[PDB]
């Protein structure tokens, strides 16, 4: 943003402005189990398939 | 304890979350894939 | 001005696509001097009697 | 190579031992490096400007 | 608003719901009525109870696929609705305007 | 340097091709291959 | 322009599309019917629905012409249609421009 | 009998000394003895996976 | 060139003396001599397989 | 930080001495340096690829 205000209009000063900037990687999450195949049909509680 | 005082009433809010891709369901439950070849039908 | 010039350099930039895949194969010559017989096994044993 | 100086022997800000003088024609514009202490060098030149690049 | 209730915004209706979600334009049907047991298919139905339906919707389509017979019996069963003449009336005892909505 | 005299009003045609199947396309896109979940997310 | 909204250029009307593409007019059919057990139409059927609707197409016609029930019950359904009369209609209570178009 | 090795050269997490590695292939799949430990030592191949089974 | 190699430290039957124990010999696609030992020992693999080049 | 090695499982090409062997396990992916060799290097990742992070 700009500055405050200066006291002198006679030999004015000339400013720049600040160009910021942020970087920043989207790296992946993950998370996974293994189960076997049989199992989930040889199951007829309901459990082991709620995955 | 690591808490953090924010105003959360600015353009922004500290620790903004970035929401790239949603939570698509990745499953390996078909004989298709070398899990079930290498082991016994292990499904992922 | 921007007191961090090379920040601001990939504000300033731009792309623009007109080499992207700017070329093309060559005109297609074997209909000219071949003719297709397509088979259905790994191999072929012509037979004609002279 | 350099291609702004800024320096038209204006009055360029170089704060240096807690006084900010202007000692020698230090405009520059680019972006090498000490870009935030550029911020300090180069805020206020305080008098008429021009650039005349010295290919550097 | 809708007769749930719901309140509506106009500006959502300007893309689909499923745009932004390209991930599932790309799917493939896994067919698992392939080598399917009485074993696999009791667990195909008791995970679908719990929410999971994506596996009884390619069950479905590959059993619809797969059987003359059923197939048969439901396109008959649905094009015999899909032949019958419609037609749109205001409600009980409705007013000019109604009339002239319906 | 590399010449060749053939003809082509012929019955048969010289040096003759054998498009013996289409240019199938060959794809690696999501839960068909191993390489996108017990590997890195790579794509053939 | 078309129903779909595309853009219609004229231009493009003067010559098929196939007309630059020589090579398809010289192809023939594979005959994937011969020598088929019930894991080659597994496989073909699966690789038709990723997009590979050669095979599938070339096995449809050899099941076509090898199988005389089939054939003749396809033939029958569709000299159904082919025999009906036909005519246009203007739209709905249509104008006398409509009802000239039409 | 071995009910399974899965070591494909590669362990899921053996962790000693205060730091977790991946080598040495000691995965086993049985509840002979230190099922809590073994949850720890196993649960993690993050290579493939290659069950040939000793017959111990 | 010979097409066939199999080169993934992957598992094969080769029986030495009285039994069949994993070992990588021939390993090759193509087979011209001991074809009948060669299909015991050649039993196609346990675990993963890769093919190469060796041009000999 | 290697953001990936490519090496596990994997060969790459690997021109030198004017003969191009697969071995070694070179593979990188990254933006350091030698951006351009990237592609003789990756050129023939013949076998299965499977990363895992040096973080150097």
């Amino acid at each position: 943003q700009f500055p405050k205000l200066r006291e002198w209009i006679g030999q004015r000063v000339i400013k720049d402005m600040a160009a910021q900037g942020y970087q920043i990687t989207n790296k992946l999450f993950e998370s996974t189990v293994g189960v076997k195949r049989t199992d989930i049909e040889d199951d007829n509680l309901g459990v082991y398939g709620p995955l | 304890f690591a808490p953090a005082a924010d105003p959360g009433a600015a353009w922004y809010l500290l620790d903004t979350s970035r929401s790239l891709k949603p939570l698509i369901y990745q499953e390996r439950m078909k004989p298709s894939f070398t899990s079930m070849t290498k082991e016994d039908d292990e499904q992922v | 001005a921007i007191i961090t010039p090379a920040l601001i350099s990939a504000l300033k930039t731009s792309f623009q696509k007109h080499f992207q895949d700017a070329l093309a194969t060559a005109p297609s010559t074997y209909l000219q001097v071949a003719t297709v017989i397509p088979s259905t096994t790994a191999s072929n044993t012509y037979g004609w009697l002279g | 190579e350099v291609e702004g100086v800024f320096v038209r022997a204006t009055v360029e800000r170089r704060c240096r031992a807690g006084f900010c003088f202007d000692k020698e024609g230090q405009g520059f514009a680019d972006g090498v490096l000490s870009d935030e202490q550029l911020e300090a060098l180069e805020s206020d030149p305080l008098l008429k400007v021009e650039r005349c690049t010295f290919s550097g | 608003v809708d007769v749930y209730g719901n309140p509506i915004r106009t500006q959502q209706l300007r893309e689909p719901q499923t745009s932004r979600l390209a991930g599932l334009a790309k799917e493939f049907a896994q067919h698992p009525a392939k080598g399917l047991t009485p074993a696999k298919l009791a667990r195909i139905l008791v995970e679908a109870e719990q929410g999971n339906l994506q596996a009884q919707a390619e069950l479905f389509m590959d059993m619809e696929e797969r059987d003359a017979h059923l197939f048969a019996e439901m396109s008959k069963r649905k094009r015999a609705i899909l032949g019958l003449d419609w037609a749109v009336e205001p409600p009980r005892n409705a007013s000019a305007a109604e009339k002239a909505d319906a």
